[PDB]
């Protein structure tokens, strides 16, 4: 069912496309932001020389070169700011390559959206994608609790499990599977009294 | 031209208790908005058009060519009167009064008609509402909704243990590099 | 927008600010980028949810006195206590002297929606429990769920069980006084006003900012026009329309550092959501200053608070080992 | 000033407070920028700890 989901929208890769357009988008301007005068008395610079003296021919270029000089200066800084994330996400990329690869991530959603399995890691352009392998619960059913019990006058708890019961008897069950057993001593302990 | 401060803009009537010597009125921008008339002590206030920008809200252009713009913050009773170009640009001054105008809290969204039952939504307006393309095509305006409120029979003796399960395989997609540039 | 700061009410300033062009064009893209990530946040912080609950009319919670965050429906809106003191003590003619473009955008969501979603954690974390991030969330009563996020410590459930009436009383007598620490002084706030402090500050620099001359002769575009030539004027007027762009790039550059910082913000309180109140988490002294039970998040302006219900042992006593 | 006269020297000095305003203006930024990897690091040592 993956590959239906790969091709079924053009989204499903939006988070690298965004990066390489966003970063030959910012050349497009870079080239076209040349074309501005500055105040000058012309764009292209050889003409500039050949129709003023050379009193007064620095005044103009002196304006255009420093246009040029801060058109330049703020790719660079738009540049180290978004170096900052992609190395922000390099380092969430190299924990999810970190814990939920290298072995099973004890945190509630974050090596899966729920109790969480595997993953895996396909080479992408300039970047990464992760097969989340994910468990998520289905249906469910209807029962009735008592987190307590006394038989023989005293308190007697289990050693790991709740007391639920659907009308015979109080069974126990783990916290995401219907799995019944009957109560036993092996998995029982006396713990205090029962009032 | 009032006593050699020009500018421009319209002007309106203003309550403000000029002192007896005291004449213009600035702002925190050092901008002049309050002046007072040399000919009588009557005063002015200076105030621009109408202003804010338009925020067309259009479906793409491979599908059809209806839109619905919205004002930014401005109660359009005035819009009407702030328009005097109606056969001068066809299909733009005409949406003083188009389709059923609506007013939210962010400006007057005309072009579009306000529907009950709330939905999820597909293009953010603002101050809570969003649009979507449908009913014979047109634009519908509504409430953001999550889903339907589930009411949950929270008791001190329920509880749910699910009997099944499911296995996803979701898509996480991360950045991890950009294209290396030299200048 | 391009011209309402700079050229705005003129003519001949408009014509001169097209043949720049692709400077301001960039600076709506860059006011606009930011925009959108203000909706990824808070559709993130709360929104982690696909049905929006509410608890029934009956309000016992397992003993535990919890009137104080479930909102209240006697109240004109379903907004806990907390929250009215919580947005009394966050303080906010700010607009009607911004006739130079900066129009204060709303959010897309709104306040009681914000609410509406913030109500919907507590009736989620309290009904469902730790399990409500995961797909279909389960009923769970507040009153046995505690003999499992103790059983998360070392903590036999017997806890619950040969001492549960002095420890269930114990748990009320903390939540309640908490209403009088919130009364206590604006310090513990201070995480919030701050940054409507320094949002709002900042466009007041950038208002005032115009006043500059920036080298020219009048500060005002109409005045400029009218006492010197036109061949010359060319280059007067150019001076000081390119330091207001500048100083418009200053404004801008200041708040993709915020934006970057408030990021994180919002990447670790929505661990806190999905790991913590998700869950007893485990990373030491990040939820919980001890062993960690829950949380029970809250809403505020522009900003999230928590209420982390840690775990601190109380006094000790020595003896002799092998 | 010793060389040249006021009338003109104003635009000629102008030329010259730009060019260092500019480099403060750089200077200032380059420790935003770096300060934010540091408090990066701040609290992947805050953690550890
Ligand atoms: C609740 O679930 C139980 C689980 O099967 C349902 O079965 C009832 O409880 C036990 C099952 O362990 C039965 O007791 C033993 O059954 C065997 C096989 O019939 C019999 O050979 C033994 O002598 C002993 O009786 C019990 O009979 C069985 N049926 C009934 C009517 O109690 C139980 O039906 C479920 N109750 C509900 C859904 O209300
Ligand atoms: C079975 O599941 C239902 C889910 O709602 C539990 O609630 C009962 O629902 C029925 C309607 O089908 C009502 O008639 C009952 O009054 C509800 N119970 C209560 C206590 O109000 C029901 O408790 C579950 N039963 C068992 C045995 O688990
Ligand atoms: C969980 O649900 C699935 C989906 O139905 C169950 O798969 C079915 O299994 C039975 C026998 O095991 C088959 O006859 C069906 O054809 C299966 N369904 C499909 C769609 O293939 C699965 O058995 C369920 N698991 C549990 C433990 O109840
Ligand atoms: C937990 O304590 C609060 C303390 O206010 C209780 O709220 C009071 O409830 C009683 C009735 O139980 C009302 O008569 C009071 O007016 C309430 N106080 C206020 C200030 O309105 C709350 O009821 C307690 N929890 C439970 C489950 O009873
Ligand atoms: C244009 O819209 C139609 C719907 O009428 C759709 O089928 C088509 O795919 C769209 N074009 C593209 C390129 O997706
Ligand atoms: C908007 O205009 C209408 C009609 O003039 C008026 O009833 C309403 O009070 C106005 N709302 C404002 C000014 O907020
Ligand atoms: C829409 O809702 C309003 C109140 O919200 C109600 O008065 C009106 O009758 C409804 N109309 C339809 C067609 O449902
Ligand atoms: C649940 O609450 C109701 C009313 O508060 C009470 O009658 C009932 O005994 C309670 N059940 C348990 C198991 O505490």
């Amino acid at each position: 069912k993956i590959q239906d989901s790969l091709s079924s929208t053009a989204s499903a890769l939006g988070k690298l496309q965004d990066v390489v357009n966003h970063n030959a988008q910012a050349l497009n301007t870079l080239v076209k932001q040349l074309s501005s005068k500055f105040g000058a008395i012309s764009s292209v610079l050889n003409d500039i020389f050949s129709r003023l003296d050379k009193v007064e021919a620095e005044v103009q270029i002196d304006r255009l070169i420093t246009g040029r000089l801060q058109s330049l200066q703020t790719y660079v800084t738009q540049q180290l700011i978004r170096a900052a994330e992609i190395r922000a996400s390099a380092n969430l990329a190299a924990t999810k390559m970190s814990e939920c690869v290298l072995g099973q991530s004890k945190r509630v959603d974050f090596c899966g959206k729920g109790y969480h399995l595997m993953s895996f890691p396909q080479s992408a352009p300039h970047g990464v994608v992760f097969l989340h392998v994910t468990y998520v619960p289905a249906q469910e059913k209807n029962f009735t609790t008592a987190p307590a019990i006394c038989h023989d006058g005293k308190a007697h708890f289990p050693r790991e499990g709740v007391f639920v019961s659907n009308g015979t008897h109080w069974f126990v069950t783990q916290r995401n599977f219907y799995e019944p057993q009957i109560i036993t001593t092996d998995n029982t302990f006396v713990s205090g009294n029962c009032d | 031209n009032f006593n050699g401060l020009k500018g421009t803009g319209v002007l309106t009537e203003s309550n403000k208790k000029f002192l007896p010597f005291q004449q213009f009125g600035r702002d925190i921008a050092d901008t002049t908005d309050a002046v007072r008339d040399p000919q009588t002590l009557e005063i002015l206030d200076i105030t621009p058009c109408s202003f804010g920008g338009v925020s067309v809200i259009t479906p793409g252009t491979n599908t059809s060519n209806q839109v619905a713009v919205l004002y930014q913050g401005v109660n359009c009773t005035e819009v009407p009167v702030a328009i005097h170009a109606d056969q001068l640009t066809p299909t733009w001054r005409v949406y003083s009064t188009g389709s059923n105008v609506f007013q939210t809290r962010a400006g007057c969204l005309i072009g579009a008609e306000y529907v009950n039952n709330s939905y999820e939504c597909d293009i953010p307006i603002g101050a809570g509402i969003c649009a979507s393309y449908q009913t014979s095509q047109s634009i519908i305006a509504y409430t953001m909704s999550l889903g339907a409120e589930n009411s949950v029979a929270y008791s001190n003796n329920s509880i749910a243990i699910p009997t099944n399960f499911t296995i996803s395989v979701t898509t996480e997609i991360l950045p991890v590099s950009m294209t290396k540039t030299s200048v | 927008d391009c011209t309402m700061y700079i050229c705005g009410d003129s003519t001949e300033c408009s014509n001169l600010l097209l043949q720049y062009g692709s400077f301001c064009t960039q600076l709506k893209r860059a006011l606009t980028g930011i925009a959108v990530e203000q909706d990824k946040n808070t559709q993130e912080v709360f929104a982690q949810v696909k049905q929006i609950y509410k608890t029934p009319p009956i309000k016992y919670f397992g003993g535990f006195n919890f009137s104080q965050i479930l909102p209240d429906p006697s109240k004109p809106s379903k907004r806990s206590f907390i929250e009215d003191l919580l947005f009394n003590k966050v303080t906010l003619l700010i607009c009607a002297q911004k006739f130079k473009g900066l129009t204060v955008l709303p959010p897309l969501l709104t306040d009681e929606m914000i609410a509406q979603y913030t109500s919907a954690l507590l009736a989620g974390t309290i009904t469902s429990g730790w399990t409500f991030g995961a797909g279909a969330a389960l009923q769970i009563p507040f009153a046995m769920q505690m003999a499992y996020r103790f059983n998360g410590i070392g903590v036999t459930q017997n806890v619950l069980y040969e001492n549960q009436k002095l420890i269930a009383n114990q748990f009320n007598s903390a939540i309640g006084k908490i209403q009088d620490s919130l009364s206590s002084t604006a310090s513990a706030l201070g995480k919030l006003q701050d940054v409507v402090n320094h949002n709002a500050q900042a466009l007041n620099t950038l208002v005032k900012q115009l006043s500059s001359k920036f080298g020219a002769i009048s500060s005002v575009l109409n005045d400029i026009f009218s006492r010197l030539d036109k061949v010359e004027a060319e280059v007067q007027i150019d001076r000081l329309i390119t330091g207001r762009l500048q100083s418009l790039q200053t404004y801008v550059t200041q708040q993709l550092i915020r934006a970057a910082e408030i990021r994180a913000s919002a990447n670790l309180a929505a661990t806190k959501m999905s790991e913590c109140v998700l869950g007893q988490s485990k990373r030491v002294d990040f939820c919980g200053k001890g062993y960690h039970l829950m949380s029970f998040p809250q809403s505020a302006p522009h900003g999230v608070v928590f209420l982390h219900v840690t775990y601190v042992p109380a006094q000790e006593k020595n003896f002799t080992t092998a």
